[PDB]
């Protein structure tokens, strides 16, 4: 047949370069920082709960629950209690804060409470301060907005305003409230604060609240069950996770697992490979995903990245929300979430808790090794499955967060590095939103890495993300960040696919900022480039030329290294290269070696017209491409140097002859774009 | 002063 | 107009083309599928664009058959007549499974998991099952709470026809 | 001062190969893809053409006077084209490109080249004529220049590139299979602008005074053959080296030779044509000519064309005579016929008078 004549034919100027137009890419408002840095200084544990002495509201039952952070105070006999539940609290807030002043207060008079929350808020000073106030020992709290507490002999329950409350502490502070009617205390706070505002014009932006129960709703009172019980879940989640989990209908497939084994999980919450460390880590990221796939991004952000010890409250009061719900209760919050209790990654969780304590009197009894649980590795399978069909812009991936945390180890880095590659692939979208979870500082600390088999991993993710946002060189330069890709480029053994890219980081990193145009020079990347500037792939050429290109833009030091590895005479193979691009790229960089200079004597003149005079052999050029760019490099010539030009252009109404003739050429051109910057060009000296 | 914990 | 599609749509699946032309008739047969008030157009329509579906690499083929197999498994789960329900689900084979393994077609299959139909739980049972190597994140939790729900069923309702019908499944 | 620096965004553009997908396969390898289905139908479409066309020339070839159409250009005709497959007639003047239709018989576009008063399009060209296809439109100071979108419905005119070569006008002849163009002219040089690459890669010198009045190319065993305005006709194999480039220098003529052309055959053939007006049939491989003929006596310009053997002559007395290449008489058809042009394939031949009218001619 008449066919295999036709598929096997050149196309002739059907590519990149002739098809889009030569332009660069408008760039979106990226905004994925959060510039917003706040931090938690100091902690209040206003602590009402004189022990043995239940106040005239509840009448409590005979197996009441009686915990009260991990401790029966009626066993120990009153103070003893009351000062080792301070220590408790403040140890439960350690695990989340371990940098923070805690003034715990202990069943308080009203002045004691003014000296103690005044004196906070003059420590901290612009910065967020805690206040935990349980309220288990004194009544429940009235529709006036009044808390209360006590006075300086233990007969009478003194009242405290909640107007007086915010008052005292500042307005960047975070309320915990743990009593029984917990929603009138968020309530009259809200009205106290407009209240405020209306009276001003003749706090709430800022202040963050939590709270045990709705304004309606009583505490549970149920035996099994600490009385500290949202509490406990906002600041000891793993441990109530779990004790909740043995008393449900769940465990009815469970066999052999009773609350005195939960008591004895053996490990830590920090050492991640250990069965509580592994359960703490699942739960975060289960957390951490629950609240990306269901909170709007502006609050998620607020909530959950900001601040440390405000992420992990929040965090772990999802999982309040969830258990209080199976009591009748319901918690509040002041930026008020949506309802998570039914979301599905719960259900996950529960397997997960399952599986990784079904496997636990073989542990605990024999000394059966721990094994590892597959919840990770199974979620980064179904992140694997959506990014084979789901190109599309579509729902994103749910398990996004849970893609990050695994970055966070050893065990699973080098699978969940290549996912986030094979992500990040898919376009600028994509980028932003695994800037938007918070990827970015996870990313950039593992450069401070030396495993090999992460510096093509690196290197790609890096590759895509300064692409899409170039103002990052910020960060790589701090960190020496750009040292890690230097040696990547200095290697001649990792492939040319991704020293390419490591070439395009390092034009980025350097790209106008003085900072790390300084930095990388003083890397000696002068030399590295040249070595590598020669290779069989054409990419590489053009981007390490870039390199050089941008390097010397506008900074005269590294002219001067330049000269001493005679740069400029190793770039002119590449001027009479196969490939327009490369020769664009080295046209470009044989340019802006010529803009700077600060008016030296006899090496810098003879170089540049050496430059120039071979510059004026790409005249009879076949790319517009490279004609324009000829022209850029013969207008930072001309910007130098404008007294001889002046003369030269002047008269005509051997070597600056030359390049007004050339000129002439480059204005005088078939191609418009190249005619209209050339005249633009030669107006200026006109 | 990183929000969780990266063990490099 | 009527009476005859059912046997051109017969004919599109029942006899072996050789034309890639098809992929025009399967897009067309959206419009088959969403109107007809009639039902055997529907029921027909279905029968015919699972079979012809069968080239399920480039990315042309690809999102042709994710963008149909949405349109289907919608009428597997939403159609009002139980017997488009049950042959739309029926249809989707072990084929088809690696886009059923994707989250939006398995949070609708997990639906049909909890139909008002018994035959057609016992056949969802078995799909969402089958995918459960495939995407185990999703699909092994589900089935642990399903699981759960099941032995619930066995021990306290009181019913016979619920029992029967729960240790069946 | 300072201000004069412009910044072109090709460092930017070329940033965007990183924001854009590597791992999946490209869009034309796909076997479903609408474009390479597209794509195929066009190369079916242009197979077919090619059969038709060899059908009407083993039918022995009749007489012609067939007019498909007469219409009338704002501009005299200077140069005419047929591309290969679609019925797109570009028919350019000092400036403009008209592209008439002639199975529907409408004006579909009109360019301007972008060119000064003084200048003129001496030649042009069909590049990537079985898909895709673009103009090139060389103009006679130099400038070359392609065009896409050329005869579309919801498009304009679009210049891909252009690029000077060099400095009779120019002369140009195209190789699809090899991607090479090669320019001459006026001056002493046939340049030879590969388009992969975009730099000119030769640059053969003539070692003839007067200018390349005409210019025809090989493929397979590499031959520019040249005709010149003083007479003579060179032939060079590009595989050897400049100093050595003239194989051949046979001159049995004297005036600009209107037209060299040469065949794609393995018997490869050289028609060359004198203002004076008589054929001389040459072989590469002999110093002589092998046939001889004279036909009009004032001719203009003339056309030959590439599968059946036709020679369509001009004349000063406004005559048509349209012979075999053995000297055989068909028709002598009675109307400065500056531009007559043969379809690549079909037996058609096209014409355009001094008078600002163009028509098409067709062996039933």
């Amino acid at each position: 047949e008449a066919d295999l004549t036709d598929w096997n034919l050149p196309l002739a100027f059907m590519k990149k370069r002739h098809c889009e137009k030569i332009e660069g890419s408008k760039s979106l408002a990226q905004s994925w920082r959060m510039k917003d840095r706040m931090k938690t200084v100091s902690v209040a544990l206003v602590l009402c709960l004189n022990v043995g002495v239940d106040p005239p509201d509840v009448v409590k039952t005979t197996p009441c629950a009686r915990l009260e952070c991990w401790i029966d105070p009626l066993s120990m006999g009153p103070q003893k209690a009351l000062e080792t539940i301070g220590a408790n609290l403040q140890k439960q807030y350690e695990n989340w804060q371990p940098r923070a002043r805690y003034k715990q207060s202990l069943d308080p008079t009203v002045d004691e409470v003014k000296k103690l929350c005044t004196s906070l808020r003059r420590n901290a000073k612009e910065e967020r301060v805690l206040f935990h106030y349980n309220g288990h020992g004194v009544p429940r709290p009235t529709v006036n907005g009044e808390v209360w507490v006590f006075n300086k002999n233990y007969t009478q329950y003194i009242p405290l305003s909640i107007y007086d409350l915010q008052t005292w502490m500042g307005s960047p502070s975070i309320f915990v409230y743990d009593c029984s009617n917990a929603g009138l205390i968020v309530k009259s706070f809200k009205q106290f604060a407009l209240q405020r505002e209306q009276e001003l014009e003749v706090s709430m932006k800022n202040c963050i609240q939590l709270a045990a129960c709705e304004a309606t709703e009583l505490l549970p009172m149920i035996p099994d069950l600490p009385a500290d019980l949202f509490t406990s879940c906002l600041t000891t989640p793993i441990k109530i996770a779990l004790r909740w989990f043995c008393m449900q209908k769940c465990v009815s497939l469970v066999p052999g697992v009773t609350l005195d084994l939960i008591e004895k999980i053996p490990g830590r919450l920090n050492d991640r490979r250990t069965p509580l460390g592994e359960l703490n880590w699942i739960f975060t990221a289960i957390t951490d995903t629950i609240a990306w796939n269901v909170l709007p991004r502006d609050l998620f952000q607020k909530l959950f990245r900001q601040d440390l010890l405000v992420a992990s409250l929040f965090r772990n009061f999802l999982l309040a929300e969830r258990i209080m719900r199976s009591y009748n209760c319901t918690p509040v919050s002041s930026p008020r979430l949506p309802p998570t209790y039914m979301h599905a990654m719960w259900q996950a969780w529960d397997l997960a808790v399952d599986i990784c304590l079904s496997q636990l009197p073989t542990i605990i009894e024999e000394g059966t090794a721990f094994r590892h649980s597959p919840f990770f590795a199974e979620q980064l399978t179904a992140f694997q499955v959506w990014l084979t069909m789901g190109v599309e812009n579509r729902n994103p991936p749910e398990q996004l967060p849970i893609v990050l945390q695994v970055l966070l180890s050893q065990v699973h880095r080098l699978r969940a590095l290549d996912l986030l590659g094979r992500f990040l692939d898919l376009g600028p979208w994509a980028v932003s939103l695994a800037l938007s979870v918070g990827i970015f500082p996870y990313v950039l600390k593992l450069l401070q890495s030396s495993a090999r088999e992460l510096r093509p991993l690196l290197v790609f993710i890096w590759a895509k993300i300064l692409a899409v946002d170039s103002s990052c060189q910020a960060d790589l330069v701090k960190d020496n960040g750009h040292k890690y890709f230097l040696s990547v480029l200095a290697d001649p053994y990792m492939p040319a696919e991704h020293r390419t890219m490591t070439a395009f980081i390092l034009a980025v990193i350097v790209n106008s900022y003085h900072t790390g145009q300084e930095a990388c020079l003083q890397g000696n990347l002068i030399a590295i480039c040249l070595e590598q500037l020669n290779d069989p792939h054409p990419l590489l050429r053009q981007w390490v030329a870039i390199c050089l290109g941008r390097i010397w833009q506008n900074f005269d030091s590294a002219r001067w290294c330049g000269v001493r590895d005679s740069a400029h005479e190793k770039l002119y193979s590449l001027l009479s290269d196969p490939i327009p691009e490369v020769r664009c790229a080295a046209v470009f960089a044989l340019g802006t070696f010529v803009g700077n200079s600060a008016e030296r004597t006899d090496h810098s003149t003879t170089i540049d017209h050496n430059v120039a005079m071979m510059l004026a052999q790409l005249v009879s050029d076949g790319s517009p491409m490279v004609r324009k760019e000829l022209v850029v490099a013969l207008s930072h010539l001309v910007v130098q140097y404008e007294s001889n030009f002046c003369t030269v252009a002047l008269q005509f109404i051997s070597v600056y002859t030359q390049i007004w003739r050339v000129l002439l050429h480059l204005a005088a051109d078939p191609y418009p774009e190249v005619s209209d910057v050339a005249m633009k060009v030669l107006n200026s000296i006109a | 002063e990183s929000q969780f914990e990266m063990d490099i | 107009x009527v009476g005859s599609i059912t046997l051109a749509l017969r004919t599109l699946g029942s006899f072996e083309f050789e034309g890639h032309s098809l992929t025009q008739f399967v897009r067309h047969c959206a419009d088959h599928f969403l109107n007809s008030e009639h039902k055997e157009i529907r029921m027909e329509a279905a029968r015919t664009c699972s079979r012809l579906l069968t080239p399920s690499v480039s990315q042309t083929a690809v999102q042709v058959v994710a963008d149909v197999l949405s349109k289907l498994l919608v009428v597997g789960i939403t159609d009002p007549d139980p017997d488009i329900r049950y042959c739309v689900l029926a249809s989707l084979d072990e084929r088809f499974d690696a886009h059923l393994a994707q989250a939006e077609n398995l949070q609708a299959l997990f639906v049909a998991l909890n139909d008002q139909v018994f035959e057609i739980r016992e056949l969802a049972i078995c799909t969402v099952g089958r995918l459960s190597s495939m995407n185990p994140a999703f699909v092994m939790p589900f089935l642990r709470k399903m699981l759960i729900q099941i032995l619930t069923e066995l021990e306290h309702s009181g019913i016979g026809r619920i029992k029967e019908q729960s240790a069946r499944m | 001062f300072i201000s004069a620096t412009v910044q072109t965004g090709f460092c930017d553009w070329s940033a965007r190969y990183f924001a854009q997908p590597v791992m999946k396969i490209p869009e034309e390898h796909d076997l479903e893809s609408q474009i390479r289905k597209e794509r195929e139908w066009r190369f079916l479409r242009n197979s077919r053409v090619r059969r038709q066309a060899q059908q009407v020339i083993q039918k022995g070839i009749t007489r012609l006077d067939d007019q498909i159409f007469l219409n009338r250009n704002p501009g005299v005709p200077s140069v005419v084209k047929f591309h290969p497959f679609t019925p797109c007639i570009a028919v350019a003047d000092k400036d403009s490109i008209c592209f008439w239709d002639w199975e529907k018989g409408e004006k579909l576009d009109y360019f301007h080249n972008g060119n000064p008063r003084y200048t003129r399009v001496t030649a042009m060209e069909y590049l990537n004529g079985q898909d895709c296809s673009l103009l090139l439109t060389a103009t006679d100071d130099g400038a070359i220049r392609v065009w896409k979108n050329f005869a579309d419905l919801e498009k304009n005119p679009e210049m891909v590139t252009a690029w000077q070569g060099l400095s009779a006008g120019m002369v140009v002849d195209w190789e699809q299979e090899t991607g090479l163009l090669m320019s001459s002219g006026d001056v002493r040089i046939v340049r030879i602008w590969d388009t992969d690459r975009e730099m000119k890669v030769q640059d053969i010198p003539t070692g003839a005074d007067s200018c390349v009045t005409s210019l025809s190319c090989d493929s397979h065993r590499s031959l520019i053959v040249a005709g010149l305005g003083d007479g003579s006709i060179r032939v060079y194999d590009r595989r050897m080296a400049l100093s050595e480039c003239r194989v051949m220098t046979y001159r049995e003529h004297t005036a600009w030779v209107v037209k060299a052309s040469l065949q794609k055959r393995p018997d490869g053939h050289i028609v060359s044509v004198s203002v004076n007006g008589d054929v001389r049939i040459f072989d590469p491989r002999m110093p002589e000519s092998v046939n001889v003929l004279q036909i009009v006596k004032g001719l203009t310009a003339l056309d030959i064309h590439p599968q059946a053997d036709l020679i369509a002559c001009g004349s000063v007395n406004q005559f048509t005579a349209i012979y075999n290449s053995s000297g055989e008489l068909i028709n002598n058809i009675k109307y400065a016929i500056s531009c007559l042009a043969f379809h690549p394939h079909w037996p058609h031949l096209a014409v355009g008078s001094n008078d600002y009218y163009i028509s098409v001619y067709s062996v039933e």
